[PDB]
């Protein structure tokens, strides 16, 4: 998949790095575009990788 | 004003 | 203006170069400072500045260095 | 016009009442200060509650009348009554009015273009906002040990000064009409006078307000405050939003005013000056004072003397103490030993002499102290508390942050403690440290082994091991101090315990001053060895925008450049006293005597011979064309004058660059040789500066032509001299005794004078003669 996504506040202080494995943990926490692209690919998704 | 170099340490 | 330097409005300071003095090119400003360059200082209140006091302090650190 | 008349008639009415007449006649004018204190003493018991009771009424407020009728309609929009003709409650010329009218004139009032006037009056406050604009932010939480008491400048501003002198500035900038002629501050510190008086004098608004706000503008508030360890005075302004017991914030130190580094630059200046006094031990008292009064500091926006900075500076460094000791400034409550600072909280005792052995089988006297004494140690990133009894440390506790700095605290305080082990270590001390090489001067021994420890890394380990070492008991685990400065508490030093936290700093309001010994030692308070000789041995010379003078022992002075600059200084300095000097010649409009002046003949041989006449023609031209009044630049006359002496020839070749021993001086065009400063009276010749105060009418000096024009002095009251207003003083020529109103009502008489000279040296030389 790749490097993954990062979480931030409006504070620009704390950032939380996510692995490509743990995307499906945060789920809807990502922006609606990320969710719309992500949800269909959960069918073919594996732990680190997409088939 | 066509005047570029200016300042000289001298 | 996206260029890293200013073109049209940029200003020049002329110095007749010595081969052994200017060969360094780092010392070029050290020999420049023995001229009139060292005296120039900006006022605390800038025109159109975003971060005036920071830049002014840094300028003084350059002149002192 | 009737504004003065009605005041005169009011005075007539008042002195017609005998009860007021006698109390007006008897005594000095100072009685006003008492008279004002006799009124409006009644204050309401309730701070807010009474004010609530006041604003409850619809027409409580006392407000002026004339201005409202002049600008705006007294009647309302909504038909709620606003104004009456009745004056009620207290009887004063103001007629009462409702509160909401203020809001109305704030809404529809006809006013324009007040914006620029406001800010530079309050630039203290407006600047304290400007600084908050540029910073960044981060938030966290911790249990934070703040440094409980530091007396530290808060709200710092450039060119900070004492209360009396700032009162002088207040009087001069507010109004000229009643002011004393105040020498010390106005002569030396002029050019801040020009700026402040220039901006605030022209637009007469809120006189009292602007005064009392400028009082606070230059006055850093140094209070006893908790700090979490960022000691820059800029962070002190807003600590609350930044730090506290549970607070933390980030991204601060960057933005600061230019003062914080300038103070450190002054510390380096005092370093070099004290080194100059250290070079020659023939006399250290007479030379250092010369090095002080001669040096001129350039603050970012203003030129100011080194004397008035040193004496009146807030921060007391080990060097700054030495520089003040030469002058009459009293700054006490400070102990300086090497890099370390100390304060004495307890006990007392006498200095005693004890000769103890070194390892080289030689005996040297050691002056020690027998007292039970509790002092507070202060070192970089570390604080501690020590108590010594009978030349040995009794109790010790360390509050330091960093391990290395803790070890340094321990060491240095052991040096000041001077135990017996101090004598046992002597690895090659005698070959060098014993005799300092300065005119064969033996350097004191405490500082000897201090320097031996500052030498190398193992010398610290030596005396660190010289203390008793024991494995500490349980319960001392956190307090125990390792040899390398850690808390592991396997092996620890004896008679020392670390504290988890910082240690509070004592404060005392005290002033003590005494003369210094010839070796740069200050025995003030009949002992106490506060001067620590030389704190740090930095051999470096680096300066930026700094002035020196009078055989500085540093060579910046070329032969040709001293010929040019001294040749100018003869002309500039020697003129202004009287007739046959520049001012009387300019007032006579006669420029021929000005050409022939004997000080110009001194400068004549240094010009380039090729164009000498070609230069002289244009020079004489410029001087002659400025003889018409109001068109003449008084600096350009000094710049142009020296070349006029030679017989003008018709060159037709441009004389812009005047070679004086192969260096050019252009009209205007401030350069290395001649610096022409705008909007203040000074000038810079290479690395040094000179100016002549008494007579400058140069057109840009309009704001102080009343302040600058004074070279006068007081003589006698005998002649009846027409009472001349301060603006009429420029007209009366030289040798003319005139009568003038001074200050708060005391009236005296003057003439055009040779200025006050040798304020200090006149006494100093006779005091030296009497021995």
């Amino acid at each position: 998949l790749g490097q993954g996504i990062r979480l931030s506040n409006k504070r620009k202080t704390k950032e939380v790095i996510i692995k490509a494995e743990k995307m499906g943990k945060y789920k809807n926490l990502m922006r609606e575009e990320y969710k719309n692209l992500f949800e269909p690919l959960e069918k073919y998704i594996q732990k680190d990788v997409c088939f | 004003a066509a005047a570029a170099a200016a300042a000289a340490a001298a | 203006y996206t260029h890293k330097f200013l073109m049209e409005e940029a200003w020049m300071f002329t110095k007749i170069s010595d081969p052994e003095r200017s060969r360094a090119g780092e010392i070029l400003i050290d020999f420049f400072k023995k001229g009139n360059l060292s005296a120039i200082r900006p006022k605390d209140k800038p025109l159109q500045g975003k971060y005036p006091i920071h830049y002014k302090n840094l300028w003084n650190q350059i002149k002192a260095a | 016009m009737s504004l003065l008349l009605t005041i005169a008639k009011e005075y007539k009415r008042l002195c017609q009442d005998a009860k007021a007449a006698q109390m007006m006649t008897v005594g000095t004018v100072s009685n006003y200060t008492t008279f004002k204190k006799w009124t409006t003493s009644r204050k309401e018991k309730n701070p807010s509650l009474r004010m609530r009771w006041a604003m409850s009424s619809k027409f409580p407020i006392i407000a002026n009348k004339r201005m409202l009728e002049e600008a705006q309609i007294p009647k309302e929009h909504n038909n709620v009554a606003l104004w009456e003709d009745t004056e009620d409650v207290s009887k004063r010329d103001h007629v009462l009015a409702s509160a909401s009218c203020i809001n109305y004139w704030n809404f529809c009032g006809p006013c324009v273009n007040n914006s620029e006037v406001i800010k530079e009056v309050y630039k203290s406050r407006f600047g304290r906002l400007e600084r908050r604009k540029e910073i960044m932010w981060k938030e966290l939480r911790f249990t934070l040990v703040d440094r409980q008491r530091r007396r530290v400048d808060t709200q710092p501003v450039e060119q900070r000064l004492r209360t009396g002198e700032i009162k002088d500035l207040q009087m001069w900038t507010l109004f000229e009409d009643e002011a004393p002629l105040a020498s010390k501050f106005i002569l030396d510190n002029y050019g801040l006078v020009k700026e402040m008086r220039s901006k605030f004098a022209n637009k007469p608004l809120n006189k009292e307000v602007v005064a009392h706000m400028l009082e606070k503008q230059f006055n850093p508030e140094s209070r006893f405050l908790p700090v979490f360890g960022a000691i820059r005075p800029e962070r002190m302004e807003l600590i609350h939003a930044l730090g506290g017991e549970t607070w933390i914030q980030e991204a601060n130190t960057a933005g600061i005013s230019n003062v914080d580094q300038r103070k450190n630059d002054i510390r380096a200046v005092c370093r070099k000056v004290c080194l100059a006094a250290n070079a020659s031990i023939m006399n250290a008292k007479s030379k250092l004072v010369e090095y002080i009064k001669s040096t001129s500091m350039r603050i970012g926006e203003t030129e100011r003397k080194l004397e008035e900075l040193i004496l009146e500076t807030d921060d007391v460094s080990p060097e700054v103490t030495l520089c003040k000791s030469a002058l009459g400034g009293q700054l006490g409550k400070t102990l300086s030993f090497g890099p370390m600072l100390l304060k004495k909280i307890s006990g007392s005792g006498v200095k005693v002499k004890d000769t103890v052995y070194i390892q080289g089988v030689r005996a040297v006297q050691f002056e020690y102290w027998s007292e039970q004494e509790e002092f507070y140690g202060e070192y970089k990133s570390a604080t501690a508390l020590f108590s010594r009894k009978e030349r040995s440390l009794e109790w010790i506790t360390i509050g330091g942050g960093i391990n290395e700095d803790r070890k340094r605290l321990l060491a240095m305080c052991m040096i000041f403690c001077r135990d017996g082990d101090y004598f046992k270590d002597a690895p090659a001390t005698i070959t060098m440290a014993d005799l300092s090489t300065k005119l064969g001067r033996e350097i004191p021994y405490q500082y000897v082994m201090m320097n031996w420890i500052q030498k190398s890394e193992d010398n610290l380990e030596a005396l660190l091991y010289s203390r008793g070492i024991v494995e500490t008991n349980p319960g001392k685990m956190g307090s125990s101090m390792g040899i390398d400065g850690s808390k592991r508490a396997i092996k620890s030093l004896r008679a020392v315990t670390i504290q988890s936290g910082k240690i509070d700093m004592p404060e005392s309001k005290e002033k003590i001053h005494l003369e210094l010994s010839d070796n740069l030692e200050a025995f003030d308070s009949s002992g106490r060895i506060v001067a620590t000789i030389l704190d740090l041995p930095s051999d470096k010379k680096v300066t930026f925008q700094d002035v020196s003078f009078q055989h500085p022992d540093l060579a910046v002075l070329r032969d040709e450049k001293t010929a040019i600059t001294k040749g100018y200084e003869a002309l500039i300095k020697r003129l202004g006293t009287g007739d046959n000097d520049i001012p009387s010649l300019i007032a006579k409009k006669d420029y021929l005597s000005l050409y022939n002046l004997p000080e110009v003949k001194l400068m004549a041989p240094l010009i380039r011979p090729n164009r000498k006449g070609v230069y002289s023609r244009v020079a004489r031209k410029l001087v002659s064309t400025q003889v018409t009044t109001g068109h003449y630049s008084l600096h350009e006359l000094i710049k142009v004058l020296p070349f006029t002496y030679f017989a003008p020839k018709q060159g037709m070749f441009e004389g812009r660059l005047f070679f004086s021993n192969d260096s050019f001086v252009e009209p205007g065009v401030n350069n290395n040789v001649f610096s022409w400063s705008k909007a203040d009276s000074s000038k810079i010749y290479c690395h040094g500066i000179a100016i002549r105060v008494p007579l400058v009418v140069g057109d840009e000096h309009m704001d102080t032509s009343l302040a600058l024009l004074e070279g006068f002095s007081v003589c006698e009251n005998d002649p009846r001299a027409p009472m001349v207003t301060r603006q009429d003083l420029i007209d009366v020529g030289f040798g003319q005794k005139v009568r003038l109103f001074v200050g708060q009502g005391s009236v005296r008489t003057f003439k055009r004078t040779a200025s006050q000279r040798a304020a200090s040296s006149d006494v100093n030389k006779n005091v030296k003669k009497i021995k």
